[PDB]
């Protein structure tokens, strides 16, 4: 129950960001989630040619679409299980490049997403001159690793929420968190 | 012609302003958001006679209330900039605030406030005493924030670096190589009829602030966040004002050859990733023509491929190239 505005960003806003969104919302954080990809991309029947949707498509509609295609296979892998949690959290997956929302902390789940977030915020001229900490926490794109990743991200945000002056303590906090968790956390500052 | 809209709006805010003196800090912030929405929006004419009601709350004990007052004054300088001499004192005073969260919010607000304030004072044909005194406070705000690059709080230093970036950009001349930006204002937009200040003195100050930013960028015990912020601010200055291109390319070259020993491995990667992005941005500027090979060299050191770098260089006709090549030989 801090006043930190937090965003978790991945590629599709389907697996990794929603897993983190779920646990952070339960912890009482002001949390939002987005995807950096051009379109929403879910895995399919085999390698390549997967399920593609436009950003703004309801999770409910994606659930019903995968249900009509193959209700049995998409239950066995667990994509319908995943789509059920997302519809409970929010209406549809959102794109980071299109949001006008402002945050204190932006967490990306892989270096490629980090680059896309940082490129986008730099492409826009500063108005409020308000800084935002952009952090990278590597999360492998699978159900098991998205779950473990969501615990690491909740952990990191909780440690940051405890600080009385996040700006003045963040570099030391990351450094100690990196050491304890045997992780590399890229950290940059961007402006609104 | 008349209507009931103004009187109905005035009665709605008279109530809200009366509630403030007896309201809780949470209620005070809720009331102020409604007062701002009407007095600076729905019924903009009411703004002047409800100013002292809002500005008095700058002395309030709650930091959130003080921060709401900052957001109000910032909005005033955007929509009713003629009221700047009546709100600018509060800004300078709130830069002495004990709360770091308040100081940061004031520094952020000063970005648009200084730009709007400089634009308005320039436009005046016969500037009064109110104008001279508003400019004096604006001059003191620049000096106050300039001192904050040595503040003990990292957040305050980050905000101060960002403020100083906009001042350099405003207090220099744009040229044909300057990146095309919609609301861009330079010393070229400052008239000769202006008695309040001299173009040459503002240019001198801009150059001194740049020299301070270049010097700050090269220290051995700078934090990773302040270093990444200073690097992107130096990049914005060079793409907006390519007269500073050579100096910024030199500072980037020196940084890549000597990373502060205070940086962790993770911080070095973060700094180098941001530096790589700033160099890509500058290489796209036509004014970086002379420094293209130096930039390329740094981009190769930072892992860019020959073809990634090559695609960034703007296409130039041989006549434009010869104009530039001769000017570079002339200047030396």
């Amino acid at each position: 129950p801090s006043k930190l505005a937090v965003a978790v960003v991945d590629s599709s806003n389907m697996n990794r960001s929603m897993e983190a969104h779920n646990f952070l919302a339960k912890k009482g954080f002001n949390v939002r989630s987005y995807g950096t990809g051009e379109r929403v991309k879910l895995p399919g029947m085999a390698f390549d040619k997967p399920n593609v949707y436009e950003f703004g498509t309801k999770y409910e509609d994606i659930y019903r679409d995968l249900e009509s295609k193959d209700k049995e296979f998409y239950t066995q892998n667990g994509l319908l299980h995943m789509l059920d949690r997302n519809r409970r959290i929010k209406k549809c997956p959102e794109r980071f490049q299109d949001t006008k929302e402002q945050f204190d902390i932006i967490v990306t789940v892989e270096e490629r997403v980090y680059d896309l977030v940082v490129m986008h915020m730099e492409s826009m001229e500063s108005v409020d001159n308000r800084p935002v900490h952009v952090l990278n926490v590597d999360v492998v794109n699978n159900a098991e690793d998205a779950l473990m990743g969501a615990f690491v991200i909740t952990d990191m945000i909780n440690m940051m929420a405890k600080s009385t002056d996040l700006d003045n303590d963040i570099d030391e906090l990351i450094q100690e968190f990196e050491e304890r968790r045997k992780r590399v956390i890229l950290h940059s500052v961007l402006f609104y | 012609m008349t209507d009931e809209k103004t009187a109905t709006a005035r009665a709605k805010v008279v109530d809200w302003c009366n509630e403030l003196v007896i309201a809780s800090p949470s209620t005070k912030c809720e009331l102020l958001a409604k007062v701002q929405e009407t007095v600076l929006g729905s019924c903009a004419e009411l703004a002047e006679e409800f100013l002292e009601s809002v500005l008095s709350l700058a002395h309030d004990s709650n930091m959130e209330v003080r921060k709401q007052v900052v957001a109000f004054v910032e909005q005033v300088c955007k929509v009713k900039v003629e009221l700047l001499p009546h709100v600018i004192n509060v800004v300078s005073m709130l830069l002495r605030d004990n709360s770091a969260q308040v100081i940061k919010r004031v520094i952020q607000a000063c970005g648009s406030i200084y730009k709007n304030g400089l634009q308005y004072l320039c436009s005046l044909m016969e500037p009064g005493d109110s104008a001279e005194q508003a400019w004096n406070i604006l001059s003191l705000i620049k000096a106050q924030i300039l001192d904050m690059i040595d503040n003990e709080n990292d957040g305050i230093r980050t905000n101060a670096i960002k403020f100083l970036e906009g001042v350099v950009v405003l207090q220099s001349f744009a040229d044909e190589d300057s990146l095309k930006r919609d609301g861009d204002f330079s010393l070229a937009d400052v008239p000769d009829h202006c008695t309040l200040f001299r173009r040459e003195k503002l240019q001198e100050e801009g150059n001194n602030i740049l020299d301070i930013l270049l010097q700050f960028h090269g220290t051995t015990h700078i934090s990773s966040v302040n270093l990444i912020a200073c690097t992107s601010s130096l990049c914005t200055i060079a793409k907006m004002r390519p007269i500073f291109m050579g100096a910024v390319v030199e500072a980037f070259k020196q940084l890549n050859a000597n990373l502060p020993p205070t940086l962790t491995d993770s911080q070095v990667s973060s700094v180098r990733k941001s530096l790589k992005m700033q160099l890509q941005t500058l290489l796209k500027n036509r004014g970086a023509f002379e420094f293209a090979s130096t930039i390329r060299g740094m981009l190769v050191d930072l892992g860019s491929s020959t073809n990634e770098i090559q695609k960034l260089i703007p296409k130039m006709d041989k006549q434009e190239m010869a104009r530039r090549q001769k000017r570079i030989l002339e200047n030396a």
